[PDB]
């Protein structure tokens, strides 16, 4: 304990400790910083004669060299238990809501814990109904399994996440944890607060069953780097005692970007496009903790931001192998005013198996993909020549594909703020029936424009009758 | 029994890489021990990779959060090695041989060192014995033989692991000891694979070596050489399987792109100079060392074999990347799986146009070789004529019938999951299809026709299947004897149904 | 066959417990002796054997 | 000089500390011997000089574990 | 002349020698292993004071930081002579076959030698008589030249190599050398050793007339880098003896890749796409030894693998800068039962000009490949027209093109014991005369399947009359 700061490079602080009291790899050291409030750094490396390199996870832009640092001797500890329910925390576990601090009697758990072993893994999963046609048909939201949506900058990842929460957080049958590792403090939070506090479950709000840890974009790289681990530690307590947990981590890519900035400041050799050499290991350490085990189940739902529109970027490429259900949002689909913007061809799921989701559901999904696969094959032919050169069956499949593409669009109850269309909740059975009817041939006479932003097939038929 | 061992001190521990200061007379790939201390009651091993002057940079095979500056490291004289032998069959072991399935300690007596030179230059032999994948497309168009390293390359999610698992399941009684090496694969997925293997009883001859993503990059780096050493021991000494000394091994590296990523991580953390795409310079040497150990030794050296199936994911189907091109150069064959074919209903999703097997017909049974030549020719010509099929509607009856036949064959290759077809069944189906017995069957019902035909042979005429399997090795497979009682069975099935 | 494998794997587990138990009790025979009687000078010479 | 280190569970007499010191002075010279107790290590013939260490008191117990397993 | 190892980073070993006994730049090191044998390293860089940086040529998984090293004084010395004939060697020249070691009486020559001077280079290119009709007509070789093969497996590349070895061993002395540079151990070995030991000519196996040096992909980058130079040394001995030599380098691109890996491990900065800065010079130091002097010639027939299909890649570009002809074996021709799958198109040569081969040879080689210049583009019109029931001249040109395509096949003396047909050796004059007569029209009035597998047009006429 009682070291001194040697260098302050960005948010990376190199401190010198006595020879026999060097902090451990992941210990949390503190600068008094004056004013009675301290800056909690996390060690990352040990460089030699008592010299350690720590990540500030704070402003670290008003402190000098030679400042003393106090070694706590333990990694970052965050409160866990029912006391964390309905509260908002930092990466450090310090509450930021108007309510008081967590009492000392509440257990503090280190945010760096080993992921569940191979024995503890629970492979049992089943479809989690969500009411979104494209999600519940092509890439079923998996209960007890990791799933994530990959979108660019203009697509509505946040809208989809908010609608999903509105649909499924009321009938939770358990607590939930939200972690915006990297997201706008406007819509990622302080507006999800209003939505969650407005929703009421038998005189108890949804927010009364939720633990929320942000580390918003504004925060320095350390907070965005470790906020995911804080949320995971807060949710593992509830998973370990059997409670079903809904976990919503927003923009894992921001966690990766924070890791990249920290690594760049740490002097590590860059890999690929400026990313950290330890990208795969960091992703493994975070993601392998998001697992439903034999003691409890975590129904994770993540979001991933692709830089520019590159799906070959190392961060989404690393995420892709850590998921059960993959949802891909495309810029072109969104620019075609299809707000869900999900690409069925590039979106898959593990539980899209007839033994799990249902034989009819599986057949319908496979046909809805074989169509639009024919369409992707004939895209160039249509673009340069036109519909006429195709054969009759090819033509029919093409307009069926366009009708399906239009029909995947669905109004969202959270889209009322900029769209006047009321939201719709289409059950998975209704979605399967509607798409089976559409593929049978029913609805062929209906023009494609009638499938835009509708509910089930009955709503499309009713609109067609209204317009005669 | 007092012994004196050289020790050094950890002077700098970082992201799983430690500098060990004075470890004179350390071998270039030892296993430094990091003995247990206050707070750590176990030992954390490491590999002394860089033997620099006045410093030994050693990666760590485990959690580096416990190694602290000033700790002692005892240089165990043994180069990195893994337990091997009979005791590993049916166990999930991390690349160090320590069981992780919690079914008890691994029983063994021999530890074959990983990272060994190739089996030999003249010690090998021509690949002749086929590896029955159980998939019609692979077994007919892109054959895999014992001792041939066949790459499974595709997009992120197209069926690569599914194909590898189907191959592993199919080797029930074919005297093979399958090995599944999971590198950088999430622990839940490895649990799913183990559950699938146990469900079909395929964990009585399979060794699963798993180095999941959370585990240190060194474990993923040595993940494929573990397992490859296990297969080397199987092909050189044999393991007692079903009362028969099996000396054939089949190893599946679940993803070599993740292994290359792990090697890049451990190299960059060691501050070695990068190369193309930030990968270290000798990544081709990496994978060549890994893959050239798969060989079919001659009868003088044991006659064993080790079949490797590297798996590679390609970003946006970019085959011309660095690791995909390297491993394409290394391997003897490629199996391209496309998302476009996978979505279009072709479940195995093989791109037979560009998938190649350099071993060729030598890795097929004589029945399969005699029947699949017409298959390959007709499929290639159908692929050629697809250009006219897409647009032209005025083509003659010959071209229309030929496109129809191509569609018949393509629908024949549409195999479901976890339903491998034995060699006799594939031979029978392909003989029926290539001899015009299937022409009157409409395309949408060909898969159902094949399933019903297989039920027919399994129930009505087991003797024709026994006859086909018995004489599948003769130079002229279509003998009038095998020719009869097979065309008769097809005719009976055609007459009875539809 | 699985039942035979289950039986034999329990024997190894039982043997492993015996090996673990005997060493823990080996701390009773001599490690507990180190409280009062185990303090020895000839053992210190054994360190200086080399 | 050469930095040596020896550890033992028993806290031998202060004279015993000197006895440890001069039995090593015969090799090389004024070696800076560092003393610890290691309560978790109930034994150990710990003689660490330079980059070489000698140790077997409880390692024999561990060696007995290796034999039985 | 004894030093100590300082650093061991992968396959790069840094050794410190006494100040006045530093090894030369390309000398060997021969680190002695405990179990009797030695690890032969090759110096690459003298640096500092008495310190040399060397490439391993071996595993280096058992070396400490104090092992002594025994400088040899000379570069890697390899056995050369008639003793090293019909044997298989590694990069160091140690025979890896089952037979015994090479006796000390055999002369050892340094692996690194300067290419022949400009004064000794032939001032006029000379065609190399291979005997294969398609090879000697469309894409003739060059005495002391280079030729590339672009074809996978199953197209008979190995059989073409065997036929070339047999022809050069029969017509001339034709001692052949095969260099396995970074090739698959299954294809390069035990499918070349067996297919050449089984293959025979005048009760003498092809393997007995060929020297094989094999550095496979499993070997460290230095081994794959210097295996080519070992093969060149063996061939250069016989060239100095005055005998024409046919040298095969399998996957010279793997030699380039080995050079790139060696440079990356040696600390050199990368050039272009990670390749070594000394790419052109490294290619020159090897390909320039493949030349035809006055006393003898080393003709080379290399195989080139392009990563993906990228010919813009620096390795194929540097390889092609040192090429005189290309031969493109084709899958379609191979699967049409025409065993020599040399595509009439896409098989060029810089000898195909009137001033070397002759006016008649160029004329006949231009009349052919002109009816095929379209690749018989008439196939599409037949496909969508049913030949239109009449094509006038096009029917004659199609018949002639099919006749020539069938006629390009030639019996293999190495496949005589497989297909049961004697092999015919066709000189270049016979090729040009036969094709001149065929284009004039003497091949007409004769149906197909009579030009399928024959040596000369005279043989076709004899078959027709019988
Ligand atoms: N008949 C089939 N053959 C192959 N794959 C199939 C078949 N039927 C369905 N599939 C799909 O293949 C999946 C199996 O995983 P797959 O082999 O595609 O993974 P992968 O290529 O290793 O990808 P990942 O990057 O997700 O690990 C199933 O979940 C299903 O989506
Ligand atoms: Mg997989």
């Amino acid at each position: 304990a009682k070291g001194v700061i040697q260098e302050i490079i960005g948010v990376v602080i190199r401190a010198k400790f006595p020879e026999d009291e060097v902090p451990e790899i992941y210990n949390a050291i503190e600068i008094p910083l004056g004013n009675g409030d301290r800056l909690v750094c996390e060690v990352q490396q040990q460089l030699g004669n008592g010299v350690v390199k720590a990540v500030a996870m704070g402003s670290t832009d008003g402190l000098r060299r030679g400042l003393e640092v106090i070694d706590t001797g333990r990694p970052i500890a965050v409160p866990v238990g029912p006391a964390t329910l309905g509260r908002v925390f930092n990466v450090l576990g310090d509450p930021i809501d108007g309510m008081g601090p967590i009492g000392p009697e509440v257990e503090r758990r280190p945010i760096h814990r080993d992921p569940p072993s191979f024995e503890e893994q629970n492979t049992q999963a089943q479809i989690f109904e969500t009411g979104i046609k494209v999600i519940d048909l092509i890439a079923p939201f998996t209960r007890g399994g990791k799933t994530a949506i990959f979108g660019g900058a203009g697509v509505g990842k946040t809208v989809v996440i908010q609608e999903l929460i509105a649909n499924i957080a009321k009938e939770q049958s358990g607590f939930s944890v939200f972690a915006g590792v990297g997201e706008r403090s406007r819509e990622g939070n302080d507006l999800i607060h209003e939505m969650k506090e407005a929703r009421i479950d038998e005189n108890t709000t949804v927010f009364d069953k939720t633990v929320m840890v942000f580390g918003q974009m504004n925060e320095p790289p350390g907070a965005r780097l470790r906020v995911g681990l804080t949320a995971l530690t807060m949710a593992e307590y509830f998973r370990d005692e059997g409670r079903d947990i809904l976990l919503f981590i927003d923009n894992i890519f921001r966690f990766v970007q924070a890791g990249s900035e920290v690594s760049s400041l740490l002097g590590r050799m860059p890999s690929q496009v400026g990313y950290q050499p330890t990208l795969g290991t960091e992703m493994g350490e975070l993601q392998e903790r998001i697992t439903s085990t034999k003691r409890g189940s975590i129904t994770s739902m993540q979001a991933v931001y692709v830089p520019a529109d590159d799906y070959t970027d190392p961060a989404p490429a690393t995420v892709f192998s850590h998921l059960d259900a993959t949802i891909s949002l495309e810029r072109s689909i969104a620019e075609r005013a299809i707000f869900p913007a999900v690409d069925p061809l590039a979106s898959t799921s593990r539980i899209l198996d007839p033994n799990i989701v249902g034989e009819e559901h599986y057949r319908v999904a496979q046909e809805v993909k074989r169509v639009l696969q024919r369409y992707k094959d004939l895209k160039d032919i249509i673009a340069i020549l036109g519909m006429e050169e195709l054969s009759d069956e090819d033509k029919l499949t093409v307009q069926r594909a366009r009708k399906i593409e239009l029909f995947f669009s669905q109004p969202f109850t959270v889209a009322q703020q900029f769209t006047g269309r009321p939201g719709k909740y289409v059950p998975v059975k209704k979605t399967v029936e509607s798409f089976a009817r559409l593929l049978n041939g029913e609805g062929d006479h209906i023009p494609e424009s009638f499938f835009y932003m509708q509910g089930d097939f009955d709503d499309v038929l009713a609109a067609y009758e209204a317009s005669q | 029994q007092p012994r004196q061992v050289n020790v050094g001190t950890v002077i700098a521990v970082g992201d799983g890489v430690a500098r060990l200061s004075g470890l004179d007379q350390v071998v270039a790939s030892e296993i430094v021990e990091f003995p247990p201390k206050a707070g750590r009651n176990e030992s954390i091993y490491g590999i002394a990779l860089n033997l620099e002057q006045d410093s030994v940079a050693a990666i760590i095979l485990g959690d580096d959060e416990t190694i602290e500056e000033g700790d002692m490291v005892t240089s165990t004289g043994r180069v990195i090695s893994v337990p091997v032998g009979q005791g590993l069959l049916g166990r999930v072991v991390n690349p160090l041989g320590q069981p992780i399935d919690g079914k008890g300690p691994i029983v063994y007596e021999k530890t074959r060192p990983i990272e060994r030179i190739a089996p030999g230059v003249i010690t090998r032999k021509s690949v002749d014995t086929p590896v029955q994948t159980g998939i019609i497309a692979i077994d007919a168009l892109i054959p895999i033989g014992r001792g041939q390293r066949e790459l499974i390359i595709g997009d992120r999610q197209t069926g690569k692991t599914a194909v590898a698992i189907d191959t592993i399941l199919n080797q029930k009684g074919q005297g093979m000891v399958c090995i599944y090496v999971a590198i950088g694969q999430r622990r839940a997925q490895v649990a799913q694979v183990v559950g699938t293997l146990e469900r079909f009883g395929a964990m009585e001859y399979t060794i699963v070596v798993s180095a999941t993503a959370s585990e240190s990059a060194a474990l993923q780096y040595i993940a494929p050489y573990a397992g490859c050493a296990m297969g080397e021991e199987i092909m050189e000494n044999g393991v007692m399987l079903n009362g028969q000394l099996v000396k054939d091994a089949l190893i599946v590296y679940d993803d070599l792109s993740k292994h290359a990523v792990a090697y890049r991580q451990v190299s960059l953390l060691l501050r070695r100079p990068p190369g193309r795409e930030a990968y270290p310079g000798d990544v081709f040497y990496l994978h060549s060392r890994l893959l050239e150990r798969a060989a079919r030794l001659n009868e003088e050296y044991g006659g064993g074999s080790l079949t490797a199936l590297p798996v590679i994911e390609t970003q946006a189907n970019d085959v011309s990347a660095y690791i995909p091109t390297n491993v394409i150069s290394i391997t003897d064959g490629q199996i391209y799986l496309e998302s476009d074919l996978f979505n279009a209903g072709q479940r195995p999703a093989l791109n037979v146009g560009i998938s190649v097997s350099r071993v060729g017909g030598a890795a097929q049974t004589r029945a399969m070789r005699a029947v699949a030549g017409k298959l390959k020719g007709e499929l290639a010509q159908f692929r050629d004529l697809a250009a006219f099929a897409q647009f032209a509607s005025d083509l003659d009856a010959t071209t229309k019938a030929q496109i129809e036949r191509g569609q018949r064959l393509q629908e024949l290759l549409k195999q479901p999951q976890y339903q491998p077809l034995p060699v006799e069944d594939q031979v029978a189906v392909l003989y029926a299809a290539t001899n015009n017995y299937l022409d009157d069957v409409p395309v949408p019902l060909i898969t159902k026709w094949r399933d019903d035909f297989l039920a027919f042979l399994r129930t009505a005429h087991p003797e024709v299947r026994k006859l086909i399997y018995d004489n599948r090795l003769d130079r002229k497979f279509p003998t009038p004897e095998v020719k009869e009682a097979l065309e008769a069975a097809i005719k009976e099935f055609k007459a009875t149904s539809n | 066959a699985q039942a035979e494998q289950e039986r034999i794997r329990m024997l190894s587990e039982a043997k492993s417990q015996i090996a673990d138990l005997v060493t823990l009790t080996a701390s009773r025979v001599l490690g507990a002796e180190l409280q009062a009687r185990g303090h020895d000078a000839l053992i210190a010479e054994s360190l200086a054997a080399l | 000089a050469v930095d040596a280190s020896v550890t033992s569970a028993i806290e031998l007499s202060a004279e015993q500390k000197e006895r440890i010191t001069r039995e090593l002075q015969q090799r090389y010279g004024d070696v800076h011997v560092t003393y610890h107790v290691d309560p978790t290590l109930i034994g150990g013939l710990i003689i660490r000089v330079g980059d070489q260490v000698l140790d077997n008191s409880l390692r024999a117990r561990l060696s007995a574990i290796q034999r039985v397993l």
